[PDB]
């Protein structure tokens, strides 16, 4: 990215942080 | 293993069911300081509105399609919650829905207690959008017209992706769903927008040898962590 | 407990006459009896990458969201209100979520149908809360505030990133509610979620051309976040605005029967 | 004065590229994020979740009846109640699921499935069932005496209202390929015993089965979905 | 011999861009700044006023 | 014992009346009697690079794998199932291996035969397991999932890298076996090894043009690995699918005689 | 604003080039390699054989 | 900026230094 | 390579690691 804005950048395909539990086990 | 939820002045005799559903794994809390928008100090009732508003018992016969209540549309007249909804410009409140069904050991049946966020309903077969008196129902609460597609063209078969419970009349008799504030805005309008939709659909219908069998379903909503801004009057 | 999951999970091996206890579905819990516990297994180091199922990769494709031809000699240009609800392939893929937060990315791609002329185009993005041009040559086209973009035909296609425009934190995909505050305001429309109005005209003064300009607008949304997934819509659509459902006369994807039939359940 | 030259593939528009483009609104301050519950950061979080199977995908089942299999007293001992083919490619009981409808955006799939069958009779209603898992390749069994061999589970009603059943991932290849197939597997269910209700409970008990993908599940090579695709009201109204 | 290739959106004129362009007058010595009172550096300074 | 071999091997010098012992071919062993041992030699530092015989360099050339002309006024476009078996020059060079693992690299190169028009093309890659467009203008062309690519004529040719697509670890070049599980499934076809279906159309609406578009698809496979080399096929081919053999009527490359004859073995 | 200029031999297709091109399928997870016996890494390994 | 002149550069959107007081309170 | 993917890169003409023995001497 050489643009001054941040949303102008390429896509961020790095959000590997899952949390499958919050749908399968939404309990307490 | 009999139990008594005491919240506010209201109190419900319940069964201890395992695993009280915190929807999407979150207990509801107040609006944090770094996410607020309204600069004025919001009113936070702690026992006036935080109480079990129990709606009417609804007759589950052997041919029912379901029941749907929209939050907080069901509670826009009831109690001190309706004395703030109709006196504030904004609100913010999670909910704690306790759906209890009263069967014998002989009745068969199965219920899907599910809380659909932003359940934008659909009208069958017509290109006219659903009217204002077709979405807002109040304490009465509507009835599904085509529950198999959740009245919006989606599928009930996939509807367990939402926060859901089960009332299987063998296993249990009560459901409990605890709801956080699900919205794209920190606060929203209490007469223009329904976040959730408590949907109770009979998957397996009711049955015993007397074919006139009816079982009532009790529904009780308590708002958790109420907030309100913009006090008129 | 969130945890970075870069590959699909591994399988430990398993071990006579063991006695497991119990299960519960009715609490709303997906059963997490392991393949280790229920049946015999072996050691599998699993190297299948989950990356193509990411919500970024699932939606950041430049789907064609508009294809509008106009004749040059609205007439003489087109204005287009931005929605992803145009084509049913992308919309069902977006109706898998309740709240979506993305930065859009428009790519206007221009052709000329019937010596083929070289022209200069203008693709002005007018966000909602401003004035769109009615005529082809209003003074709204040289509005220095609106983020216009000039581009020829014989060059690579023009491409601009439009940011996250909503005043809420996410676009409400579905909206159980009513726009405005009066009872005739329609159901399922949020005024906050409106992107803008992209409008494209041909800059040149009127040429004796017998040519048709076919314009294609693409959108690869990016920096995508998502919230509260939904059941995918099975029935055919009935409009762009409301989620009305009709069903087909025969299975599959009918109102009575979403799945196509067979002889019997036991055959 | 940098000496450059154009490669082939210059000036192309590749509709799957990833390049930082020019912003429309400069120094646009976006609306700040706010912690909305239930963020999906990977679609296998959705596929992990249970959802219902249409086991009764036949004619003479309409709407909600297509989800549940009715066990009467007319169904005798060792009668086949249902068979569920494990072809998520084929348009059968697994398509209208979370695991089905998200996998159809993907050509190649791997990983293990997981069924769970909930019994919805009366409390007093007791009786046995045998859920046998046929692997890929093996044909569907027709008798309990054949179903007693493979991977069965003798399940009793009065003792247990739900049975988890693992479909293990067995394949010679690292994936399977969705066709534009032949026995990914089967689960069948036989009446091990009769159905026994007392003289007041309903003599027609019902089952509903679920399916969820397990934690080893994985998908790649994104296609478009076969389901949707086509009149659209107010479609031209965005222009006019 | 740098191997380059053109992206889409090459050669466009975006009327809100911010790119360093070619100067007209080279080594033009501009008239030096002089402290004039009341410099507005943000328009909310104006909106703040009654 | 694997060892890095950057140049061809060196020759040590050699030394009267020495007595070497024995040999064995019948164990399957190539005889490794050195040039040092069998005859007189001298010191040669050898500097001939082996790099051009690498399996990368032996196959990573952009061979023309398709040349399909279509007439614009399937008709109006072409779809092409990807195989390297099209032209016999590249195939025999690939029939030198049993299992091949490569990432392909497509370069579509477009000309216009009979003021020559400037057009925009679309080259959509539809992998197998999806829908290819039958008509020129189906809704399959704007399928936002398939990796389409738009390119003009007057520009450098379009170029995309297609990854290793197979679900196995390598493309089975030959396949001693049968596709599917039923007895009418053909011999020598692996369903796993199918790359995809590249299809190219002209985007423009119908122009009064009397012009022919000749399209050439190139493929320089790269990141190549190879396994189990094979004898090169000497006989002329009979099809693309099966490895049937016919032979020619005269030597060389005949069924009875691969090598051209001479008078006698002793002449 | 990098000042560039095109060399001769720009925009040519040389059928023996070696340049990193655009991928078709983004974040495509390829099928992982598996040790198949008899890997040829140089064709002189074949020519060495009787 | 690769030009020798300084005004030829891109815009400097970094002057966040407000002073609202000099209009609202121009007093002594 | 400036692409995010790895197969998009140029060819790797660096695998000089021979093993001629495994064809000429596949014995034990």
């Amino acid at each position: 990215n050489f643009y001054k804005d941040s949303y102008a950048a390429s896509a961020s395909k790095q959000d590997f942080s899952q949390d499958p539990s919050k749908f399968t086990e939404p309990v307490v | 293993r009999v139990l008594q939820l005491k919240l506010g002045n209201s109190a419900i005799v319940t069964q201890e069911a395992a695993n009280y559903c915190c929807a999407y794994g979150e207990w509801p809390n107040y609006l944090p300081d770094h996410e607020a928008v309204a600069i004025d100090k919001p009113t936070q009732p702690e026992t006036a509105t935080d109480r079990f508003y129990t709606l009417k018992s609804v007759k589950w016969e052997t041919g029912s399609t379901g029941w749907w209540w929209k939050l907080p549309d069901a509670l826009n007249n009831i109690g001190m919650f309706g004395q703030n909804v109709q006196h504030h410009y904004l609100y913010r409140s999670g909910f704690l829905i306790h759906v209890q069904c009263n069967a014998t050991k002989f009745h068969q049946g199965a219920l899907l207690v599910v809380a659909i966020p932003e359940h934008q309903r659909g009208a069958h077969n017509t290109n006219t959008s659903p009217g204002f008196d077709d979405i807002m129902k109040g304490e009465e609460g509507g009835t599904f017209n085509h529950p198999y597609v959740l009245d919006d063209g989606t599928s009930l078969a996939c509807a367990t992706i939402f926060p859901h419970q089960w009332i299987n009349l063998r296993t249990n008799n009560s459901a409990t769903i605890v709801l956080p504030w699900m919205n794209a805005a920190p606060m929203d309008f209490p007469l223009r927008h329904n976040q959730w939709t408590l949907a109770i659909i009979p998957v397996v219908p009711l049955g015993t040898r007397t074919t006139s069998s009816m079982v009532p379903i009790t529904v009780s909503i308590a708002p958790m962590c109420c907030e309100f801004n913009g006090l008129r009057h | 407990i969130e945890s970075i999951i870069k590959t699909a999970t591994d399988t430990v091996k398993s071990e006579l006459g063991v006695v497991p206890s119990l299960n519960a579905v009715e609490t709303g819990a997906t059963s997490n009896t392991e393949p280790e516990e229920a049946i015999q297994t072996r050691t599998v180091i699993n190297q299948h990458g989950v990356s193509e199922t990411l919500v970024e990769n699932f939606l950041s494709r430049a789907a064609l969201v508009s294809k509008r031809s106009f004749e040059y000699k609205d007439k003489n240009f087109f204005k287009w209100t931005i929605n992803t609800r145009s084509f049913v392939q992308l919309r069902r893929k977006l109706e898998l979520f309740t709240y979506l937060r993305f930065d859009a990315e428009i790519t206007i791609l221009t052709t000329v149908a019937v010596g083929l002329p070289d022209l200069t185009l203008q693709a002005m993005f007018v966000p909602t809360g401003a004035l769109t041009p009615e005529k082809q040559d209003s003074f709204h086209w040289q509005s220095g505030s609106n983020a216009s973009v000039f581009f020829k035909i014989s060059d690579p296609p023009a491409r601009i990133t439009i940011p996250f425009m909503c005043i809420n934190s996410a676009y409400s995909v579905f909206y159980d509610g009513f726009a405005g505050f009066e009872k005739n305001g329609l159901y399922g429309i949020n005024p906050a979620d409106t992107i803008g109005n992209l409008c494209v005209r041909i800059v040149n003064e009127h040429q004796p051309v017998g040519f048709t300009v076919t314009v294609r607008v693409y959108m690869k949304p990016k920096h995508i976040k998502a919230w509260a997934p939904r059941p995918p819509r099975t029935l055919p659509y009935m409009s762009i605005a409301n989620a009305n459902y009709k069903g087909k006369e025969r299975a599959p994807n009918a109102l009575s029967a979403i799945i196509g039939n067979r002889d019997s359940v036991k055959t | 004065g940098v000496p450059t030259y154009l490669l082939p593939g210059s000036g192309q528009f590749l509709t799957t590229d990833d390049h930082s483009s020019a912003p429309a609104l400069p120094c646009f301050n976006p609306t700040p994020e706010m912690h909305i519950p239930g963020q999906v950061r990977n679609m296998l979080e959705v596929v992990q979740v249970e959802s219902m199977m249409e086991i009764n995908n036949t004619e003479s089942a309409v709407g909600m009846e297509r989800l549940k299999v009715d066990i009467s007293a007319l169904t005798d001992v060792d009668q086949l109640l249902f068979n569920i083919p494990l072809d998520i490619q084929l348009d059968g009981p697994l398509r209208n699921t979370l695991v089905g409808n998200i996998s159809r955006y993907y050509t190649h799939w791997s990983g293990s499935l997981e069924m769970t069958f909930m019994f919805c009779g009366s409390f007093m209603a007791a009786g046995k069932l045998i859920l046998c898992y046929t692997p890929p390749g093996g044909s569907c069994p027709t008798t309990r005496e054949t179903a007693m061999l493979g991977t069965h589970i003798v399940w009793d009603f009065g003792l247990q209202s739900s049975v988890t059943l693992i479909i293990p991932w067995i394949s010679g290849s690292h994936y399977r390929m969705f066709n534009n197939n032949a026995n990914v597997g089967y689960v069948t269910c036989f009446m091990q015993t009769n159905l026994i209700v007392p003289s007041e409970s309903s003599d027609t008990c019902s089952l509903i089965g679920f399916i969820a993908a397990k934690d080893d599940f994985s998908l790649r090579l994104m296609r478009d979905s076969p389901d949707i695709g086509q009149h659209l009201h107010a479609a031209e109204a965005a222009y006019q």
